């Protein structure tokens, strides 16, 4: 009857450009649970694709921009 | 037609009985276990014949990777529905598939989260479900598994915490020898993959695994275009312990050990429109066919 809201949540792409570039998306998946992290590889080129909540979406962005990470805001509001 | 929707779990159990009484010959249904939440974890049994090389499928480990449930119910509609198609991986090979691992996260994800991901039973106070994909007792908690009960990633209280992951145990030893070919169906990413999961250094085999994954990704490429990524797990992916392929590869000493990503699609990857299921499980079976195909030639 009643199903999780997904309001506010945005689904973010980011394209590492190296090995260490992928390996600090790596650590943050590690160390934040609250994130959920759909998709992460070591293939160059590949897209890693996260889920992001309304509280976390600061602060996981300016992770990537403290970082020099390349990323786009894929799904703007996933909509509950 | 199994391929025009994502199928329920209690229509996925209707669908295997259905095919255990049309083909009493051919097929035998069984319960492997029973999830946390009290539904049966069934397999399908597919020619068996003394002296057989088996062949162990699962899928659906995990709740979100919905596609890989409707491969396998796919590959269970095609050798049992079009055995005659498909006589190359039915003569000496014994299929034994496994098409919902974790039917207690996989309704969840129908029902109330469609990225939920572990199993549903409760962990402790806070939060609830295991990821079966780190609870196979082989190194196991050693890397790449969070020791934090809430996270997507949590090994489990410890290894076999889950029924859904014993009850993969105890199918495949069941076997008592004669599993020459462990596959288990994940999504997404196009990558066929193989010990070890858990760390860097190259099994001392894996060329033979090698071998049938190339052919796997190779009759995919020749059939539609499309390409697969093929290696050893830490070529692609970040190391983890606790996957069920290293511990089907180390412990049951099925020769042959894989993994193999799905193709994504929709928004998020994991969901692709149900009107894109019948492509993807057709192209997914000529890899799957294939690597069996090989599997048979060796053995
Ligand atoms: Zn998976």
């Amino acid at each position: 009857p009643m199903r999780r809201s997904y309001e506010g949540y945005k689904v973010y792409g980011i394209v590492p450009e190296s090995p260490d570039e992928a390996e600090i998306l790596y650590q943050i998946r590690q160390s934040n649970p609250d994130l959920d992290f759909w998709h992460l590889t070591k293939q160059p080129g590949d897209e890693a694709r996260v889920l992001v909540a309304p509280k976390d979406q600061r602060s996981f962005l300016i992770k990537l921009i403290r970082h020099g990470l390349h990323y786009q805001e894929v799904i703007s509001d996933v909509e509950g | 037609d199994v391929s025009t929707s994502y199928l329920r779990h209690n229509e996925i159990n209707e669908y295997l009985q259905t095919l255990s009484q049309k083909y009493p010959s051919l097929v035998s249904v069984e319960e492997a276990g029973t999830s946390y939440e009290g539904r049966s974890i069934k397999t399908i049994t597919i020619n068996k014949k003394p002296g057989n090389a088996v062949v162990f499928l699962d899928a659906g480990i995990h709740a979100r990777e919905w596609i890989a449930p409707a491969t396998a119910l796919y590959a269970i509609e095609q050798l049992v529905e079009h055995s005659s198609e498909n006589q190359e991986v039915l003569s000496n090979l014994t299929w034994v598939i496994m098409p919902v691992v974790n039917p207690d996260g996989y309704e969840f994800s129908h029902e109330t989260d469609r990225f939920w991901r572990k199993t549903r039973k409760p962990t402790g106070k806070s939060c609830k479900g295991t990821d079966g994909n780190r609870n196979f007792d082989y190194h196991w908690g050693e890397v790449g598994a969070s020791t934090q009960a809430c996270a997507d990633t949590f090994r489990g209280e410890t290894a076999f915490s889950e029924p859904e992951t014993r009850a993969v145990r105890d199918a495949v030893m069941k076997l008592k020898g004669s599993c020459k070919f462990y596959l288990s169906l994940h999504s997404y990413g196009n990558y066929i993959l193989y010990p070890w999961g858990w760390t860097s250094k190259l099994p001392e085999t894996w060329e033979a695994i090698d071998e049938v994954a190339q052919a796997g990704a190779e009759a995919i490429k020749q059939s539609t275009g499309s390409r697969y990524t093929v290696g050893s797990s830490t070529n692609v992916l970040y190391a983890a312990a606790g996957g069920s392929d290293d511990w089907a590869f180390a412990v049951a000493e099925v020769p042959i050990s894989i993994t193999m990503e799905l193709p994504g699609g929709g928004n998020g990857g994991f969901n692709p429109p149900p009107s894109s299921i019948e492509k993807i499980v057709n192209e997914s079976w000529v890899g799957i066919k294939a690597m069996a195909l090989k599997v048979a030639q060796m053995f």
